[PDB]
RNA sequence: AUUGAAAAAAAUAAUAUAUAUUAUAUAUAUUAAUUAUAAAUUGAAAUAUGUUUAAUUGAAUAUAUUUUAGUAAUAGAUAAAAAUAUGUACAGUAAAAUUGUAAGGAAAACAAUAAUAACUUUCUC
């Protein structure tokens, strides 16, 4: 009976809730379940015949598979292969099953739902796969995110952006919203979700914001703007939301700047692009770069050619974009950038 | 001319809410010819069933192993072979 | 409406979109028939099959023994023919169509482990032809139908219009019902069993039946049916009757190794064989 | 408004029709779903086993019948030949019936023909 | 090297296959899945109003429990429809004789007799046969001719030594396979056939009829190694 | 909530209530419904109140109050029978010819008829 043993499985693929664990390991249907809060409903339930004794040999029979892929689990040494082997085994079990499915995965307590786990990690992939990754892409793909900042995305990391500072309000941000300048007026939160099994000690991490759509009329063309430039953030599966707390003054490549969308210049977008470090062999602990802050400009930002010096890999990506609205004035005052200019309503 | 059933309006079946035809089925027990019992589920209300004419005394399916019966009753006392043999004789045709 | 021309834009990543998914306008569509929480739900494994039980017991093994030729390489179907280049005009060119056939035809291949042949499908086509004056008839089909498969039948409609035949264009005639797995298996045993043994001058089914690939088919007169057990209980409540098509379809390369197989489930066989 | 014979047919029609003969929904608690899913999986992967266990067997068979028939050709052509023959019109025997669910009361026949 | 018969005859199993613990129950959830969800039983196509047919019906059934003003029904209100409680599954209970079913396990099952054929119905079984040493092995025959193919010969031989009581069927001319030895340089072509209807009860000392499982611990490890693939499981 | 059976909670989504913000958000509670809709001196069922049989429950029967039966097709995002011919969203592929099959025949209906290299997941040697 591998799945009732804690010793050296973690905690978190137990349920922590007593009476659910009860009610899915009886003898008899006499218990009634701890989802129905209510008595009436209770009462009124009835859960389908003879469930009770299928469940406990079906439990037994992958109980049993789990067993055996443990003991091939404990004698690989390569460490991909061996996370596969332990997800495998403790996928079909219940108990994870039921922990995954019914609680919440963007603000997972650590408890219920731990990433540092790999089957739970598989789960969360397998989830984002499902719905959250699609949409991203589709709104990468739509808006034209992908081919205007940066050629493609191979989506790995579930990247979600939250605005706390500037109103008060807590809401995570759908890919492509239209944002006010009053909400986008301080920085935002990131929370870079890695499923994936990586070095969690030596992986750092870039996170940019660029803004392909500010006018440049030089070129009668548009220009990028790095936004918001972060670098060499640290990450953990469980530990990863990216807030003032964690990053230091050394890590701001370039510090916020708001979205101040000029008048009829158009819808902007703002596409954050997360990426990890390369890797160094031979070297213990965590593998900083130094940017070249005189070389890197703001005001116009080849966003490719920086991936191209510093050897960066795209993993995740989000996007909201702003426009013109009444009190992007009134930011500006705030940041203290000039009065902003004011084009022609036909675009001649 | 064609006699039909004039249509009423088609009741709206909601995407996803279509539900498959489950019809209410017994379980009948059919025993052949000879004792061989066997399940089948059936739609028409009868637990049990047992069959005269079936493959398992049809000739076709094992080669290996009532007008006549009124006339038997009323020409029993006679006893109508040997009868044949008496009442054959192939000259005239 | 701008224009009608259609013109899908590439895109700029390898991600499949599924865009059902990213709605929320059908969210009980979104679960699979199979998942218990779709309303489309039904219990499919609900007995042991016992036909098919028997096939995977004794005959596909036999089968497989019966179907070992050695050393047998693949046959070629007929297929489009291309063009030699011996011209110019050859250079976009269609292909020339098959040999005999318009159509192309599947390659045979050998019987191993994985392709021996077993039953696929059984469809009843029942098409009343009384029913271009009656409409009620074809009612009356659809239920004999369903009670005997125990399966929902689909109604037939006159595809075409004829005026020899009393025949319209868009008229309900008869049903039709795909069986597949146990409820076929079932209604195959039913009709070995009970139904064809009490059909009087009954040889069997024809050698010189079928397709060219793996299916075999024959039917039943008004006759026949009363013979079904669910039609038989009530004989009251059946005053009419209607005949049927029984196309077996089977996993079979070709016809011979399908009219075997049939054979294995106690289906008397009695014509000239091709 | 109808015939006799036209009530029996709409009758017959709502025999097999949906029409208010069919219950609620099969509603379940989160636990039972579960419990629900771990069953279904957990069959699901036996039937997988089976499969494979049969699949598995029939290649087995299929390797012997290729080492034999090798080595028939290597030893006797005319018993390869004879062994190597169209079996078109083989016809499984008609005492080989599928297996009921009850036996009969005479259970094996001890002479034939 | 020496051309040999091999034959094992395959008696196939006469009724269904015994359901695993695990199976059995799965099938009953299943059944009481289906019940739950299954329609209403229209009883009014079945049995006419008015009939002695159907009175007897509606006597055997009992109804369900009609909602009723100003009373508490601590289950939800009852939803009928055409007498049937929507939210729960509906129960109907139903010459001139009991169709009863003959026992499966039988007086040869019961004794052990490993002789008869009817001693096993759910399994398929194979006839072995012991030789003039302690060894069991399936009837080999010495094919010296080699003139008539060798599963034909090898039905001679079996109804040669049956004294004409077997009836057999070969399943096909192909051998399904061949046990071959160094020792004594020879090779024993397997063909496969069926037992339709007869008795076998015969150089060799005594047979026996046994399913796959049994077959091993009867006959060598070896041998079942090389044998085990061609017998069926059930 | 009372009733049956033998401290709590940790998704999505829906519903109810509340408030946050020049952000259709968040918090707490709960998981309803899901193929129905007026009109039935006649069928069927339940419950309540009586009476008789073997305090008791079953069984039978009377009245009252209800409930059912109006029996009608699509059950699938249906896909070349016929029907809403303009919008939008999602999805799919036709035809012919050939081989067959109960009446069926050149001509009614149904079935079948090009290739799987590589890829992902699952089971397995």
């Amino acid at each position: 009976h591998i799945w009732s043993d804690f010793t050296t499985r973690p905690s978190s693929l137990s349920i922590q809730s007593s009476k659910v664990k009860n009610y899915l390991f009886q003898k008899k249907a006499s218990l009634d379940p701890p989802s129905i809060s209510r008595r009436s409903n209770r009462i009124k339930y009835s859960p389908p015949e003879h469930i009770d004794e299928i469940f406990r040999m079906s439990y037994d029979f992958l109980e049993q598979r789990s067993s055996k892929f443990y003991e091939l689990a404990n004698k690989t040494k390569n460490p991909l292969k061996k996370d596969a082997l332990l997800i495998k085994a403790e996928i079909n079990n219940p108990e994870v099953q039921y922990n995954f499915q019914f609680n919440n995965k963007l603000n997972n307590v650590k408890d219920i739902i731990d990433y540092d786990v790999p089957v739970y990690r598989h789960l969360g992939k397998q989830h984002w796969e499902s719905y959250g990754q699609m949409l991203l892409m589709q709104r990468l793909e739509t808006l034209a995110a992908i081919p205007d900042t940066l050629p493609t995305l191979v989506p790995r990391a579930e990247v979600n952006i939250k605005f706390p500072f500037s109103t008060g309000v807590n809401k995570w941000i759908e890919p492509g919203e239209f944002l006010s300048s009053n909400v986008t007026s301080m920085r935002p939160i990131f929370k870079i979700q890695e499923y994936e099994l990586v070095n969690v000690e030596k992986q750092l991490y870039t996170v940019l914001i660029v803004n392909p759509d500010v006018p440049d009329l030089s070129n009668d063309s548009f220009k990028t703007a790095l936004c918001y430039g972060l670098v060499n953030i640290n990450l953990t599966y469980n530990d990863n939301l990216i807030d003032p707390r964690k990053f230091h003054s050394s890590n701001i490549i370039a510090d916020y700047l708001p979205p101040v969308p000029e008048k009829n210049a158009g819808k902007q977008r703002f596409v954050v692009w997360v990426f990890r470090q390369p890797l160094i062999e031979d070297k213990q602990g965590p593998n900083m770069l130094e940017i070249d802050r005189k070389e890197l400009s703001r005001d116009d930002f080849d966003i490719r050619q920086f991936t191209k010096k510093y050897n960066l890999t795209a993993i995740g990506a989000h996007i909201w974009r702003s426009e013109w609205d009444a009190k992007v004035a009134a930011v500006r005052e705030k940041y203290g950038l000039p009065p902003g200019r004011v084009f022609s309503r036909v675009r001649r | 001319t064609r006699i039909t059933l004039p249509r009423r309006p088609a009741k709206k079946i909601q995407l996803g809410k279509s539900r498959p035809a489950i019809y209410h089925q017994f379980n009948v027990k059919m025993e052949l010819s000879d004792g061989s019992v066997v399940i089948r589920r059936s739609q028409y209300p009868k637990g049990e069933i047992r069959l005269i004419q079936d493959q398992r005394n049809n000739p076709l399916w094992n080669p290996s192993r009532g007008s006549l019966d009124r006339f038997n009753k009323r020409y029993s006392s006679l006893f109508s072979t040997v009868e044949l043999s008496e009442e054959n004789k192939k000259k005239t045709q | 409406p701008k224009s009608a021309c259609s013109l899908v834009k590439p895109v700029h990543h390898l991600v499949k979109i599924d865009k059902s998914k990213l709605s929320p306008r059908f969210p009980e569509l979104k679960y699979d028939k199979s998942d218990i929480r779709s309303p489309g739900f039904k219990p499919k494994d609900t007995h042991a099959d016992r036909l098919n039980d028997h096939y995977l017991n004794t005959l596909q093994s036999d089968l497989l023994l019966i179907n070992y030729s050695h050393n047998a390489a693949v046959v070629k179907g007929l297929k489009q023919r291309a063009w030699s280049g011996d011209s110019p005009y050859h250079l976009n060119r269609p292909p020339k169509n098959p040999r005999g056939s318009k159509a192309q035809l599947p390659d045979i291949h050998p019987i191993k482990w994985s392709n021996i042949p077993g039953l696929e499908s059984v469809v009843i086509n029942c098409f009343v032809r009384e029913a271009r004056e009656n409409q009620l008839l074809a009612i009356t089909a659809a239920l004999q139908l369903q009670q005997i498969t125990g399966c929902k039948p689909h109604p037939i409609f006159s595809k075409n219009d004829v005026p020899t035949w009393k025949l319209r264009k868009g008229h309900q005639m008869g049903a039709k019902v795909e069986l597949k797995g146990k409820e076929m298996s079932q209604f195959l045993s039913t009709l070995t069993e009970i139904v064809l043994p009490r059909i009087r001058e009954y040889k069997g089914i024809s050698n010189q039946s079928g397709n060219r690939f793996g299916g075999i088919s024959f039917g039943l007169t008004a006759e026949d049916i009363k013979f079904f057990p669910e039609i038989d209980a009530n004989q009251d409540s059946w005053p009419k009757t209607f005949g049927m098509h029984i196309n077996i379809n089977t996993s079979a390369q070709l016809d011979y190794q399908a009219r075997t197989l049939l054979s294995g489930f106690q289906f008397p066989f009695f014509g000239e064989e091709k | 408004s109808l015939s006799p014979l036209a009530q029996r047919v709409v009758t017959q029609l709502s025999v097999m029709s949906a029409s208010r003969k069919q219950p609620k929904l099969l509603k379940l608690a989160r636990e039972d779903l579960i419990k629900h899913q771990t069953i279904e999986k957990c069959w699901s992967i036996y039937q997988q086993q089976q499969r494979e266990r049969r699949n598995l067997q029939l290649e087995l068979q299929y390797k012997s019948i290729e080492r034999s028939m090798n080595l028939l050709q290597e030893l006797s052509p005319r018993l390869f030949e004879a062994a190597n023959a169209s079996e078109k019109g083989k016809r499984f025997p008609m005492e080989m019936k599928v297996p009921t669910d009850f036996p009969p009361n005479t259970l094996w026949h001890y002479n034939f023909r | 090297p020496k051309i040999k018969v091999g034959v094992l005859l395959s008696r196939i199993p006469i009724i269904k296959s015994e359901l695993n613990e695990l199976e059995k129950k799965y099938y009953e959830y299943q059944s009481e899945l289906e019940k739950r969800l299954m329609w209403t039983f229209p009883a009014y196509f079945y049995f006419k109003k008015g009939t002695v047919a159907e009175h007897k019906f509606l006597s055997l059934q009992k109804g369900p429990i009609s909602k009723k003003n100003g009373i508490w029904f601590p289950r939800g209100i009852p939803d009928i429809k055409h007498g049937r409680e929507r939210s729960t599954k509906q129960e109907v209970k139903l010459v001139n004789r009991p169709v009863i079913p003959n026992d499966r396990i039988t007086e040869a099952d019961r004794s052990n007799d490993m002789k008869s054929l009817e001693r096993q119905l759910s399994r398929t079984l194979y006839l072995l046969v012991k030789d003039k040493s302690g060894t069991w092995k399936f009837p080999n025959f010495d094919l010296s001719d080699e003139s008539k193919p060798l599963h034909v010969h090898a039905e001679n031989e079996l109804k040669l030594l049956s004294g004409d009581q077997i009836y057999t069927w070969s399943v096909s001319a192909t051998p399904i396979g061949v046990l071959q030895d160094e020792r004594n340089r020879t090779a024993e072509f397997i063909v496969k056939s069926h037992i339709l209807a007869g008795k076998f009860d015969l150089a060799f000392e005594d047979f026996a009829w046994l399913t796959k499982g049994e077959i091993s611990e009867y006959v060598p490890k070896d041998y079942f190694n090389k044998t085990e693939f061609l017998l069926a499981d059930n």
